[PDB]
C-alpha cells in the first residue's frame, strides 16, 4: 500500500492507514483489513497517536478541542469520548505512565477503601430493575485488563498543545485538567514533533529549533502528590455518581 | 480432430418406484429411501413392500408391526388386512413371509377365544 | 561445572571439609529449584518456539514438579503470554492455531495426565470461537485436503508451509499352560508393584472439541466424501473415518447418529457399484468402457430436486446417452421395483482428442465438457466453426454457462476463438 | 437534595481550581526555550523539520535545514542552498555526538518540500517486500499508486547511527 | 375511575415507590456519604502536609475543603432523617390500601 502515512505499532506488526472513508487498520503479514474508523475530515483530525505501554488503544485528536479514543482489537469500536474545555488542538500525545508502588516499612500510610466494600449501580431495564456492580464511567477503557498481567494501576496523561500561542494544556485520567501557562510566547512557532524519553518526561520540538521539555518526574517521584491527583478525581465522579442516580 | 472416449465414471442416484410430503414410512416415518431405525444400509437390507390398500411400509416395519398381538393382522395407517399387492415386483420376494405371519396370528385369535 | 570452578574456594572460605556431602546436596537441591524457576518463566518460548527441540527437557521439567502451586503458576503464566502474545486477532489464525495445537502436544508430553490441557482448553475457546473462518480451515487440515480446493472458496492467503507443518504434527503418531497359571498367579498378584476423562492422548480428539457436536464435522466429512467418489477413494481419508468412528462409537445425540449412519452406506453405495457392475457386464455384453456408480440420493445430500431453473438440460453425445440408458433399463430387471436416474451433471470422462498433426491429448472432463468438444468431432475431416448461439441451440446450455466451458477448452489450447466463431486449433506452430 | 449536591459540586471543582492546579503546577517545572544547535552552526539560520528517538536507544536523531547567514557584504550569492543535515543529541543534554554529514540530493528530488518529511520507524521494509508480493496497484521500481496518481519517495536515509539506522518517507507536495 | 385493574396498579405502583426507595438510600446514599468524606480528610491532610513539608512562602486556604466537609456531614445526617421518615411512610401506606381493599 503506497501512501507517505502510516504509523507502525511499537509493540504489535500493525499499522494505521488513511483512507478516504476513514482511518484504516490492516496486517503487515496479510494486507487484510480489521477495523475502520469512521472519520469526517482528515483536516480536523491534528494527529493520531498509538498507545506505547500496551497498543491494544488508539488516540485521536481533533482540532477543535475533542480526543476521542478507540480500541483497534474490538473491530475499531469507539470505547470513551473526552472533551477539553474551550481548548484549540495543535497536536496532542498520550502517554501512560506504570506506577509501582513496592511495600517498604516507612510507608505506614495503609489504605481502608479496599476494605470497605466496593459499591453498585442501579440501572433499570424494560422488564425489571436490576442491580450491576458499580464501575467508573471511564473505567471500561482504564479498567484491569485481563491480557494485562502486570496489573499495576496505569497513570493516564493527556498532554494537550495550543496553536497559535503555545499554550501547554496536561490532562489526568480524562477528568481532571491543569493549566499551564508557558512564558515564551513572543514568538509564534509551529510546534514539529513531540518526543518521549521515557514515562513523564518530555521534549518539545518547534520550528525555530528550540527544545522545550516538559517533566513529570518530580509529580511521579512523589507518592503523595500523585494521591492528590487520584484523590481530586474520585471525589468529583461520587457526587455525579450520586447526583445520577438522585434523577 | 477426433474425440475418442477410454473410460466413463458415470454416477447414477436409485429412488423407489412407487406406483402413485408423503414418501414416509407410516411406520418409523422415515424416508422410503432411507432406511427404519432397525436397518443400517437402504435398498436390499431395507426393501420397501406394498400392500393391497395401496399403504406403503419398509419390509422391516410393517413385520414387526403385524408381529405384535395389537395389530391384528391390520395395516397400521388404514385398518385393513394387510395383504401384499399382488404382481408388483417389489413384493415378490415377500409374500411368503407375510403370508405367514398373517395366518399365525389369525390362528392365535381363533384360540384366544375373540 | 560450578563445583569444579568455586567449590575449592567457598571450602576455604567457609573453612569446613570439601568433603561436606550435605552442604552439596543442599546446593544442589538450590540449583534444581533455580532450573525450575528459569524455565517457569521461559516456558512459553520453550513449548511455543523450541518445541519439539526442547522436549527433552521437559522431560527432565516433569521430573522436578511435585505441588500443585507449581503446577498453578506454570500454567498461569503460560496462559498469560499466550494471551499476551497469540490470542491477538493482529496474528494470522493459521500459525495461530499450529502454534496453538504445538503447545497441546508439547503440554501433554509434559503432562500425561492433561489436567493442564483442561483449563488451557478452558481458557482459550471463546478465543477460538471469536474467530470466524476456524472451523473451515482446521476440518480441512484435519482431512489433509489439498491446497487447490482450499484457494478456490477461501479468499484470504494460507501458509503452505504451515499446512505441512500442521499436517506433520496431526499424523505424528509418538504420543506347558498349567504350570504357567501357577507361576502367573503368584508373579502377579503377590508381586506388588509399588467432567469426565476427556484428557485422551489423541490430538485429534482435542481438535473435535471445538465443536459443540461433531455432528457439523461428519457431516462435512460426508459432503466432502460424497465430492471425492464423484471426482472420482484414497486409502488416506480411510484413516481419517476410522478415526472419526472409532472415537464416535466409544462415547456412545439423535442427529449424531443420522450423520453417522450414511458414511457406511456411501461405503456400502461404491461397494455395490463395484459389486453391481461386474454382474451387469457379465450378463448383458454391456461396454466394459463405463463404470456407473449407484448411489442413494437421501444419503449423499445430493439436491437433485431445486425445482428452479431448467438449465441443466443439456444433450449428452447419442451414443453415449444410449449406453448409459441401457444401463437403467438393466438395474431395473436385476432390482426389481427401482428407477435409476442419471446425475447428469455429475460423473467423469476419460477423452481422448486426436489432432491432424499427430498430437493427441488425453484430459479427464466432465460430461457437460465431453458434451461441448463432442460438437466439433468431424467424421469426414472438415473444419466445424460453431457459433455461440449454434451450440447453445445444439446442447440446450445457457449462453454464460457454455462461454465458461469454451474457456476451459481455449485454456487448454484446444479451441481458438476467431470473431465470435469457436474452431480447433490444428497445427501449434509452437513446441508442445 | 438536588440543591445540596449541586452545592457539593460547584464547590468541589473550585477546591480542585484555586488548590489542587496551585499544587500540582509547582510539582511541574518547564525549561526555558533554548538553541543547542548555535554552538556548532552559529553564521546560519536552523530550520528544523523533524526529530525522533529510536527505541533502546538514548540518542536523539534529528532533520535540520541549515542555511548560512548571508551578511550584507556578500551580495547575492548562489550559496543559499537548504541542507538537510542529520545529527544525533544525546537524549539528556541533547549533547552532539557525531559529525554532520550533508546528504546529497539527487537533482531529481529537487521539485518536492523536504520540510514536509517525517520519521517512520519500526520496519518501513517489511512494506516494501510486500508490495511487490501482493497482486495490488501498486508499482515499486519508487512507490507509484498506477500511471494516474501522485507519486511519494522513501527515502530509506540509511544513517549508520552505531550500527543502526531510521527510515524517511518525503510525502509530495508540488511547490 | 379506580375499579380493580387499576387498584392493583396502585399498590404495585405504590410499594415501588417506597420499598425500592428505601433501598437506594441505605444502598447507595449511605456507602457514597462515608466515601466522600473519607476522601475530603484525606484530602485535607495532604494539603496540610505540604503547607509545612515544603515551607513553600504561598499557601492555598483551607476554607474551600471545610465548607465540603461540613456540607458533606449535613448530607449524611440529612439522608437518614429521610430513611426514617420514608420508614414511617410505609407503615402509613400499609395501613391505608388495607383498608381500602
Ligand atoms: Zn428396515
Ligand atoms: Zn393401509
Ligand atoms: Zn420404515
Amino acid at each position: 500500500i503506497n501512501d507517505y502515512f502510516i504509523d507502525y505499532n511499537p509493540l504489535f506488526p500493525i499499522f494505521a492507514t488513511r483512507i478516504a472513508k476513514g482511518l484504516a487498520i490492516y496486517r503487515v503479514s496479510d494486507h487484510a483489513r480489521l477495523a475502520v474508523i469512521p472519520i469526517r475530515n482528515i483536516n480536523l483530525v491534528a494527529n493520531y497517536d498509538w498507545d506505547t505501554t500496551t497498543g491494544k488503544f488508539l488516540s485521536i485528536f481533533f482540532k477543535d478541542g475533542t480526543i476521542r479514543i478507540h480500541d483497534i482489537f474490538k473491530d475499531g469500536r469507539l470505547v470513551s469520548f473526552l472533551r477539553i474545555p474551550s481548548t484549540k488542538i495543535s497536536k496532542g500525545i498520550w502517554d501512560r505512565i506504570p506506577l509501582r508502588y513496592e511495600p517498604n516499612n516507612r510507608d505506614f500510610a495503609c489504605n481502608i477503601i479496599d476494605d470497605l466494600p466496593k459499591l453498585i449501580r442501579f440501572v433499570k431495564d424494560s422488564k425489571r430493575i436490576n442491580i450491576v456492580p458499580y464501575t467508573q464511567p471511564n473505567s471500561l477503557w482504564r479498567g484491569p485488563d485481563e491480557d494485562d498481567l502486570d496489573s499495576n494501576e496505569k497513570l493516564d496523561v493527556h498532554v494537550v498543545f495550543n496553536e497559535g500561542n503555545d499554550k501547554i494544556t496536561v490532562f489526568f485520567n480524562g477528568d481532571y485538567a491543569v493549566f499551564l501557562s508557558v512564558d515564551n510566547i513572543e514568538n509564534e512557532n509551529s510546534l514539529k514533533s513531540i518526543i518521549k524519553v521515557q514515562d513523564g518526561f518530555y521534549q518539545c520540538f518547534y520550528e525555530d529549533g528550540t527544545v522545550q521539555t516538559l517533566n513529570l518526574g518530580p509529580l511521579l517521584q512523589s507518592k503523595s502528590s500523585v494521591n492528590l491527583l487520584n484523590y481530586i478525581m474520585v471525589i468529583k465522579e461520587l457526587i455525579g455518581y450520586m447526583l445520577t442516580h438522585l434523577e | 480432430m477426433k474425440v475418442k472416449i477410454n473410460e466413463v465414471h458415470s454416477v447414477f442416484a436409485w429412488s423407489w418406484h412407487i406406483p402413485s410430503d408423503e414418501d414416509v414410512c407410516g411406520i418409523c416415518r422415515a424416508s422410503y429411501n432411507g432406511t427404519c431405525p432397525s436397518c443400517k444400509f437402504p435398498g436390499d437390507q431395507c426393501p420397501l413392500v406394498i400392500g393391497l390398500c395401496h399403504h406403503n411400509f419398509h419390509d422391516h416395519c410393517i413385520y414387526r408391526w403385524l408381529d405384535t398381538p395389537t395389530s391384528k393382522g391390520l395395516c397400521p395407517m388404514c385398518r385393513q388386512t394387510f395383504q401384499l399387492q399382488k404382481g408388483l415386483a417389489i413384493n415378490d420376494a415377500h409374500v411368503q413371509k407375510f403370508v405367514e405371519i398373517v395366518s399365525r396370528r389369525r390362528e392365535e385369535m381363533i384360540e384366544e377365544g375373540v | 561445572k560450578f563445583i569444579n570452578q568455586y567449590w575449592s574456594q567457598f571450602s576455604k572460605l567457609v573453612g569446613c571439609p570439601e568433603d561436606d556431602h550435605e552442604l552439596t546436596t543442599t546446593v544442589f537441591n538450590c540449583f534444581e529449584s533455580n532450573f525450575l524457576r528459569i524455565r517457569t518463566n521461559e516456558i512459553f518460548d520453550i513449548c511455543v518456539l523450541a518445541y519439539p527441540d526442547s522436549k527433552v527437557t521437559l522431560l527432565e521439567l516433569r521430573k522436578i514438579m511435585k505441588d500443585f502451586k507449581d503446577y498453578t503458576n506454570i500454567v498461569t503464566t503460560f496462559l498469560s503470554d499466550f494471551k499476551k502474545y497469540i490470542l491477538n486477532p493482529s496474528v494470522t489464525t493459521v500459525d495461530a492455531l499450529l502454534r496453538y495445537v504445538k503447545t497441546i502436544k508439547a503440554f501433554l508430553v509434559l503432562d500425561p495426565t492433561g489436567r493442564c490441557l483442561h483449563s488451557i482448553t478452558t481458557f482459550v475457546k471463546p478465543y477460538f470461537q471469536e474467530r470466524k473462518h476456524l472451523v473451515n480451515v482446521l476440518l480441512y487440515a484435519m482431512l489433509d485436503l489439498p491446497e487447490e480446493e482450499l484457494k478456490e472458496k477461501i479468499n484470504f492467503n494460507v501458509d503452505m508451509k504451515a499446512l505441512l507443518s500442521l499436517v506433520d504434527t496431526l499424523h505424528d503418531s509418538d504420543i506347558i499352560r498349567h504350570a504357567m497359571l501357577y507361576e502367573h498367579i503368584l508373579n502377579y498378584y503377590i508381586a506388588w508393584v509399588p467432567k469426565s476423562s476427556y484428557i485422551k492422548t489423541n490430538l485429534f480428539e482435542v481438535l473435535l472439541d471445538l465443536f459443540e457436536s461433531r455432528e457439523f464435522f461428519i457431516s462435512e466429512f460426508r459432503n466432502l466424501l460424497t465430492d471425492r467418489l464423484f471426482t472420482l477413494l484414497d486409502e488416506k481419508w480411510t484413516r481419517c473415518l476410522k478415526l472419526i468412528r472409532e472415537k464416535i462409537v466409544k462415547f456412545t445425540a439423535d442427529a449424531d447418529q443420522s450423520n453417522l449412519n450414511s458414511i457406511d452406506v456411501m461405503l456400502w453405495d461404491i461397494k455395490c457399484s463395484e459389486e453391481l457392475c461386474r454382474k451387469m457386464h457379465e450378463v448383458a455384453g454391456l461396454d466394459p468402457i463405463i463404470f456407473p456408480k449407484f448411489i442413494s440420493l437421501l444419503y449423499w445430500k445430493y439436491n437433485c430436486d431445486t425445482q428452479g431453473s431448467n438449465d441443466l438440460a443439456f444433450h449428452l453425445p447419442i451414443d453415449l446417452e444410449r449406453e448409459l440408458q441401457k444401463y437403467s433399463d438393466i438395474y431395473s430387471q436385476l432390482k426389481p421395483g427401482r428407477k435409476l436416474q442419471l446425475c447428469k451433471d455429475k460423473g467423469k470422462v476419460e477423452i481422448q482428442l486426436a489432432f491432424k498433426d499427430g498430437r493427441k491429448l488425453v484430459l479427464d472432463v466432465s460430461l457437460e465438457q465431453c458434451s461441448v468438444i463432442n460438437q466439433f468431432d468431424s467424421p469426414n475431416d472438415e473444419p466445424i466453426c460453431l457459433s455461440l448461439e449454434q451450440l447453445s441451440e445444439s446442447l440446450n446450455i445457457a449462453p454464460p454457462r457454455l462461454t465458461h466451458l469454451l474457456d476451459f477448452w481455449i485454456q487448454k489450447g484446444v479451441l481458438l476463438k476467431e470473431n465470435g466463431t469457436y474452431s480447433v486449433i490444428e497445427h501449434s506452430e509452437m513446441d508442445f | 437534595y438536588r440543591d445540596l449536591i449541586n452545592s457539593m459540586s460547584d464547590m468541589e471543582k473550585d477546591i480542585a481550581q484555586s488548590n489542587v492546579n496551585s499544587h500540582i503546577q509547582q510539582h511541574i517545572l518547564v525549561d526555558l526555550k533554548t538553541d543547542v544547535f548555535a554552538q556548532k552552526y552559529p553564521s546560519s539560520q536552523i530550520n528544523l523539520l523533524d526529530a525522533i528517538k529510536l527505541p533502546k536507544h538514548n540518542y536523539i536523531v534529528y532533520l535540520i535545514q541549515v542555511t548560512k547567514h548571508n551578511s550584507a557584504q556578500e551580495p547575492f550569492s548562489e550559496e543559499n542552498k537548504k541542507k538537510l543535515y542529520i545529527g544525533t543529541l544525546k537524549d539528556e543534554n541533547l549533547g552532539i555526538i557525531s559529525k554532520e554529514s550533508s546528504v546529497k540530493i539527487p537533482a531529481l528530488f529537487k521539485s518536492y518540500r523536504l520540510s514536509s518529511t517525517r520519521f517512520v520507524p519500526n520496519r518501513v521494509h517489511s512494506l516494501l517486500r510486500d508490495i511487490g508480493l501482493s497482486d495490488s496497484n501498486y508499482h515499486s521500481s519508487y512507490i507509484r499508486e498506477n500511471r494516474e496518481n501522485d507519486d511519494f519517495i522513501a527515502c530509506t536515509a540509511k544513517v549508520s547511527v552505531d550500527g543502526r539506522s531510521a527510515s524517511l518517507v518525503f510525502p509530495k507536495e508540488k511547490q | 375511575s379506580v375499579g380493580e385493574k387499576n387498584f392493583k396498579r396502585w399498590k404495585y405502583l405504590g410499594c415501588e415507590a417506597y420499598q425500592k426507595t428505601v433501598q437506594i438510600l441505605t444502598l447507595i446514599f449511605v456507602p457514597a456519604c462515608e466515601r466522600i468524606i473519607i476522601y475530603v480528610e484525606k484530602l485535607r491532610a495532604i494539603l496540610q502536609a505540604f503547607s509545612i513539608q515544603n515551607k513553600l512562602s504561598y499557601t492555598s486556604d483551607l476554607t474551600a475543603v471545610e465548607v465540603l466537609l461540613k456540607s458533606s456531614q449535613k448530607l449524611l445526617t440529612m439522608t437518614l432523617n429521610s430513611i426514617i421518615g420514608l420508614g414511617r411512610d410505609e407503615t402509613l401506606f400499609e395501613k391505608f390500601f388495607i383498608w381500602f381493599n
